[PDB]
């Protein structure tokens, strides 16, 4: 109901993926590093629409829906944690604990009913490899794993990254992170020629449909997601033609990257190897609101020991972060608010002429609609609403 | 532990009647066709008065923001109230009608 | 007629209130001081979403619709007041009197059929206590004394005051001026600590629901307010405490204020005394559109001559507008404008979770609906709409 | 439909120039100078509501739909002509000839079963008097001097202009074009001064409703207009008067210019003399989007050869350009953006008030309801929409 | 004083016929069945001719922006019409139409 | 081969749609409107959907990706944002059999 119905009933395929136009609720999404939350500072956030507080106390974090009960206003405006484990309004000092969000007390009137009997939304919150992740949604959550790729939680795989907001709907950064053929705008990126990789223009497709991906939904974790197998038959493109007469060259480098590709819901991409042949990529595409997403990357290189794993941080912010994440994704940036206004009238999901390569992306629409935990709702924003 | 209401004759069915406490907070008595019930009168999701509501069946609707409870579990029934409402035993002796006036 | 229907519907207890955007129609409102206008110098404003325009002619103020009847353009955008009583609009000439509207004159085509035929509106205008009061409504007004509230028309009161657009709706703005645990607020205010005032975070009720305020039906000038009597039997707390513990106290000053408190229809407060045992302050909260209102402030002390109201004007200007008007109610202010995004759906109006002292709030709401003159509509704006 | 049907149903007289929001489909339209578009210079433009890519190939032009067939980015967004004849998509690579817009090639992938078998949408597009115009239609296209007015063709006729975008509907430049009683705004303009022209400051109407016009539907070129013939039985407008006292008089010149005013399809006015009397003004209100319109500006003058060309255009750049297209027009652009507001919810088509000389607008929008040839809807912006 | 307007059959049933007067503002009179109106031709709201608007039943649409007017009491019967018309008595004597000079 | 063996026309039932591929060359889709017999490219002409995969309604078949349609008698798109002909193939029954055309209709 986020969608015209007219516009649902045309994509039988994936409507609920058309539909979840403010993200899947109940899923465990990252939104900052732990690095950047410190202890007694709460930090402010939207996500899935969701105006949100999270503090550290005593090293644990702490997930409040920052709306006060009372008339609604965001707590941040004027902070007043009074006590270590709570949260003042500054308004009417309506006080919530962190732990549990309960109204324990209410300076202005002592002796009011509600003290005891309200209680604000809270949210899970896990540190895991350095990031903060929060489970917006309801009731105990399910593990981690279940909404992380594979190998990210590895004891020995080192994560190192960025976190920013980018003005497109988080769905439009999906597709074009799993798009087998969007490397085509990525051809004169400096990572390319720089760190000698191996870079084609795109994929003559081979063998059935069904070749083309590797849906996972067995995934004793609980991961769903689909792998990208467009190079297992298909004929890589390095020589692109127009009219017969070649007009550009794919990078003929030594490096050898990017052969695994997978897309996991809740929505997050991972390349292996990349950008280079002993490293990892994991890339969350976080809804904020309708408009906007957190473009969380990360990325990963085992490391047996305290050494290396600081080497590996010094070329991290050498190399890899300005040459990689920034150099090589920031046309990833543009190619995704390029697409904004085709679908921002959501008739883009139908009037899009698709070609052989999409084949990927459609597996995740299915995929998608077909494992995702929830829809995103603006009533879950404002304030479910239902007559029983 | 039991208080006077009124006589069952008194309320005509889908009637609420408030009952006023001293030193305490008020009470709400349903009339549901032939069977009375009774719970806290002040709506769990603010200061709003039950009494001055909207009964439907054995769901009465909150005059202030439409929120709706049962009231025989006292369970809520329409957003926005999500508060469950202190339900109070009732018992019908003789005639008139009887409140526990105190918590289930 | 301005919110979703559904809406309406679930708010019983003040439905006219809730749709009520716009403002209310038919009552007066203060929009600048006379000292803003002078003799010949039309001035523009907008009240209850209408574009106006004020001029002064021989001393009395006189008030146009600013959009001409020929093609909606404002007269504004050029004015040309060609004859002393006349305003000629810019783009084909057609000529208003500013005394009724009438169109009198249309210097590009002086045979039309439509001279003397068609009137711009006029609403009437009143000057009191060196304020500009507009009656935005329609037919013979009422005595300007049912708009106010009691004593700011007194012969002996002197009034000064500060006007300012708000970003705001201006119920959001009523709401926090009568709200009677707002004062939590302005615990830190410098007007409290230098003026030595007397000011509680809160009270604790005290009495029956009834007694907590005191609904004025009728008045000798047929008025319609509410006054707080939380602190009649409530007890004011001055320590806040969380989980026993104290963590804040009120202001322990000498000087007691504030002991009357009202609000009154279309929406003016009066706080007595304040912000000194000798003053009184009334502020109205005027819709000037859906999202902003005037936040007009004045200050009045009764004054037997031109001594004391020569001294009071001198102790305004250097002390109790810039502490009071500016340094007390700036945290108003940032305070409605904290609410804007809980209502600006309209759900606000629905999810809000009240506690005791909105007694008082949900009174006004009541009174408001029950007894104000009219619902101003968009339709008012654009024109009146009915189809046979 | 662009318009509420209950608005449209009360237009009875003009409903389809109502519904005419984003202006007429199939239709002519200049949209820059041929100097402004350079060989292999791809230059981006709106017209109709549709983003189109112009470009100059072996000296002709070509026009192609700035929204690639695929995911619907705009190909500007990152140029790529890999060779003379063609374009390429900088995301996926899909190709397209300029001359057709085929689908020519796909550079990610060579075998793709797409290939040959899409075409993206073409306008045609023609130069004419230096002016560049783009067919906004289907199907083969009409002559152009169907969409032009009578002599703005004429093989002497030496067409210099100007061209810029202004905020306000197509609709509202048109009227206020050929509004007979707007001159009454450019009483003060310094080329009336400047130049010794005669302006009255508007007409006494005479003679009967359709002696006021010439509704024009009889030309062989298929050219439909309307001629303002206000001027041939009313009495000018030289002495305004107030109450009978004259407060302004028109200018008493004695230079005779604008003796014909017509306006025509698709929405191009035609004074002439004027600015002088051996020249003519064409000028255009090309719509953009429903808010936007190209106020294409061109003077045209007889000259016989080379050298008059040259001296005409030399006294462009130094008088008529900045004196008449500037000084005198100027006016017209802020008296278009002044009804913006009455006409933005689209209520100013039923609540505007006219007036005699209004009965050339009105034989305007009867004749454009009548002879246009076509709507241009959102539909026709997304894509056409229609189920079995 | 009356205007002879014309044979009561020159008019169908449910038609306006527009009467002008030298020197003076024209009218318009309404067959409503078998009986007869007249008002001002010129809509209140602008330059529009009634006569040449939409009759329903005893209501005159007006062509421009579909104000309207009840015939009988000139008064307006939907926006933006908001000025009353000016009525004129009519009477049938004969099978012959005749207009009051005034309202 | 010029005509391609299928199925046995009493191997569909009315309404139905039946895939058939081709090595070398895209896959055909036959359709069974009553008690007739036609057949189409199966790829939707708009993307990379399958007809057969889609919803036959009368003589027109609609595609499960958009919401496209097409006729499939005559080829033509019969629903938005089909565009683009279908190319169609001739169908026969021979003894009971159904046969496709190995090259579509000119
Ligand atoms: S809005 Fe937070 S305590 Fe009132
Ligand atoms: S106070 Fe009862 S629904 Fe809000
Ligand atoms: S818009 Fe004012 S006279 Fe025409
Ligand atoms: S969006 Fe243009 S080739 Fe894909
Ligand atoms: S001119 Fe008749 S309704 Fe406007
Ligand atoms: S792929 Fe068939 S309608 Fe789009
Ligand atoms: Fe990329
Ligand atoms: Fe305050
Ligand atoms: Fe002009």
């Amino acid at each position: 109901a986020n969608v015209d119905e007219a516009i649902l009933k045309r994509v039988k395929g994936w409507a609920p993926y058309v539909d979840a136009k403010l993200g899947f609720r109940n899923h465990w999404y990252p939104v900052m590093f732990s690095k950047e939350i410190n202890e007694g500072e709460p930090k402010t956030l939207k996500l899935l629409g969701e105006n949100l507080l999270v503090n550290r106390i005593d090293g644990k974090l702490y997930c409040l829906k920052d709306r006060c009960l009372h008339r609604g206003v965001q707590l941040s405006v004027k902070v007043e944690c009074k006590t270590k484990s709570t949260i003042t309004c500054w308004y009417h000092a309506w006080t919530y604990r962190w732990e549990d969000g309960v109204l324990c007390d209410i300076l202005t009137n002592p002796t009011s009913a509600q003290i005891g009997r309200q209680k604000l939304k809270t949210y899970p919150v896990q540190e895991a490899k350095g990031c903060v992740f929060i489970y917006l949604g309801d009731g105990d959550p399910p593990p981690l794993a279940r909404d992380t790729p594979p190998n990210f939680l590895d004891d020995d795989m080192e994560i190192l990254g960025k976190n920013q907001i980018i003005k497109s709907n988080w769905r439009l950064a999906v597709e074009n992170g799993f798009d087998p053929s969007h490397i085509y705008i990525h051809k004169d990126s400096i990572l390319v020629k720089d760190n000698d990789l191996a870079l084609p223009l795109g994929f003559a497709p081979g063998g059935d449909r069904k070749q083309q991906t590797r849906v996972v939904d067995d995934d004793v974790v609980g991961r769903k997601g689909v792998y990208d197998l467009i190079g297992e038959h298909g004929v890589p493109v390095f020589e692109g033609t127009i009219g017969g007469e070649v007009v550009r060259e794919g990078a003929y480098g030594e490096k050898i990257v990017a052969n695994d590709i997978s897309i996991w819901l809740p929505g997050v991409l991972k390349v292996n190897p990349w950008p280079n042949p002993d490293m990892m990529q994991f890339e969350w595409y976080v809804p904020i609101d309708e408009n906007t997403h957190y473009y969380f990357q990360t990325l990963g290189k085992p490391c047996a020991n305290d050494e290396e794993r600081k080497k590996y941080e010094q070329e991290f912010e050498s190399k890899w972060k300005p040459m990689a994440l920034e150099g090589f994704n920031n046309d990833d940036i543009w190619a995704r608010e390029a697409m904004v206004d085709f679908y921002a009238d959501d008739k883009g999901w139908v009037n899009e002429i698709l070609f052989e390569s999409d084949e990927a992306i459609v597996a995740w629409r299915k995929l998608a609609s077909e494992h995702n935990q929830g829809i995103q709702t603006q009533a879950h924003v404002s304030g479910l609403e239902h007559h029983h | 532990i039991w208080l006077k209401v009124c006589a069952a004759s008194d309320m005509q069915p889908g009637t609420i009647r408030r009952v006023n406490r001293v030193g305490a907070a008020p009470l709400a008595v349903y009339r549901v066709g032939d069977q009375f019930y009774a719970t806290e009168d002040t709506c769990t999701h603010g200061i709003a008065s039950l009494s001055e509501g909207t009964l439907d069946g054995d769901v009465i609707e909150c005059p202030f923001h439409g929120g709706a409870f049962n009231v025989c579990t006292g369970m809520p029934a329409s957003s926005p109230c999500t508060v469950p409402l202190g339900v109070f035993e009732v018992e019908v002796k003789e005639g008139e009608v009887y409140v526990a006036g105190e918590k289930k």
